[PDB]
DNA sequence: CGTAAGATCACGCGCGATATCAGAATCCCGGTGCCGAGGCCGCTCAATTGGTCGTAGACAGCTCTAGCACCGCTTAAACGCACGTACGCGCTGTCC
DNA sequence: GCGCGTACGTGCGTTTAAGCGGTGCTAGAGCTGTCTACGACCAATTGAGCGGCCTCGGCACCGGGATTCTGATATCGCGCGTGATCTTACG
């Protein structure tokens, strides 16, 4: 999955922050990584609703 | 001209969000990290790499907790985070009492 | 000290967390749930530095504070 | 009891039980929700409200880092 | 015997007792089915690790302390019960 | 014839969507450097094999105890309806 | 803060399956005696991963150009309000 995310971002070498996008993106993979914090991660893309401009 | 209040930090979330480098400079988190630890032992030494394992666990941590907060203050039909809104979530989220 | 998290910073952070309007009794509140959770994560850290009798507190300290405290890290040797 | 022998049942068939476990299972679920109910008020109070309401659940187990 | 519909044997004047135990005043109509919902799941999540258990113990039967395993599983310690 | 009420057209004003400028955002691309990535060579140090021992585990059989099932009995608990009243929702004024 | 609609509480009535007890059947749980397979270890052997040291490039950076996006404004459109003209009724 997260070669799969850095060829979407169009990338050579898996870096953090795919690893990142591909655990918490997948359902299963991000239950299983509950409690982990990944270094150099980030979060992922998510505005809500409310917030958004009308 | 002017943009209206409200936008220029829906262009700042979608910049921050799609990076991770991180938030804090380093230098004064590293003193206030020091300053803490001298409160438990004098005349102690850290390697680069704990505080900066400590700045990405802290970043980390105080992220999740605005996202509840956030979470909190939309479901109290408002769009503005305030300090009550982090002691609910600590609250159930069990850290605080 | 502690006030070297400059307001802007939280701005940033909270940003990052997705929030759009923040108040101004926030900033000192998240300073200090930031000095709590510091403070417990670092005397755990020490702790183990201590049973180790070594005067420089290593990363593999902080991992295994962070791990005690259910808030388990990754990329510093795990 | 009745409900407990039916999700067992469709975990797996020709399960028995002894009456202690059904009752541990009953004691852990009835302070589990009672946690829960006291999270959901505090929920209702911090909206300004007086009655509980679904949403006030699902906000409650998203922060408790319940799915 | 077949079962089915157990779970409406949580009936109302049940789960509204809980809530007064947990503090609740006013009970809004929706809450009673998003209850069940959440009692189901926690039931389920706890009978899968017991039952797991259980077969790995190679018995028939489910001992209580197959459900405190699983309950301390789920960062859920229960006294009163052995372990 | 002459005045008063109603319908329809012409003209004017108010609210909403959608064509235009314009400064800031964002993307793409030419050209360069780099520190990290990757492969090769040494070297320790680790994985594997001949063969031994007690040990764990498996199996079989004897004992039986709580598990299950059903019947009768009793009654606290569960469900339907009048209503009105506190609670929820929505509009509005203010100023923080 | 004000106003309006209403979800649901108490209470009553009725209805029912939830607990006790009483009997009866029995499943697999539990505890002895047999029998056997295997993992630690020593010798001795062999070979693979780690590190040092070379090499090379994916991507950041710079700079420039090209493409998009809010904020402001104005026109078309629709709807509401008023006066002129045609119609009908009464005097």
């Amino acid at each position: 999955l997260a070669g799969n995310a850095a060829r979407d971002n169009k990338k050579t070498r898996i870096i953090p922050r795919h690893l990142q996008l591909a655990v918490r993106n997948d359902e299963e993979l991000n239950k299983l990584l509950g409690r982990v914090t990944i270094a150099q991660g980030g979060v992922l893309p998510n505005i809500q609703s409310v917030l958004l401009p009308k | 001209h002017r943009y209206r209040p409200g936008t220029v930090a829906l262009r700042e979330i979608r910049r921050y969000q799609k990076s991770t480098e991180l938030l804090i400079r380093k230098l004064p988190f590293q003193r206030l990290v020091r300053e803490i630890a001298q409160d438990f032992k004098t005349d102690l030494r850290f390697q680069s790499s704990a505080v900066m394992a400590l700045q990405e666990a802290s970043e980390a941590y105080l992220v999740a907790l605005f996202e509840d907060t956030n979470l909190c203050a939309i479901h109290a039909k408002r769009v503005t985070i305030m300090p009550k809104d982090i002691q609910l979530a600590r609250r159930i989220r069990g850290e605080r009492a | 000290n502690i006030q070297g998290i400059t307001k802007p910073a939280i701005r940033r952070l909270a940003r990052r967390g997705g929030v759009k309007r923040i108040s101004g009794l926030i900033y000192e509140e998240t300073r200090g749930v930031l000095k709590v959770f510091l403070e417990n994560v670092i005397r755990d850290a020490v702790t183990y530095t201590e049973h180790a009798k070594r005067k420089t507190v290593t990363a593999m300290d902080v991992v295994y504070a962070l791990k005690r405290q259910g808030r388990t890290l990754y990329g510093f040797g795990g």
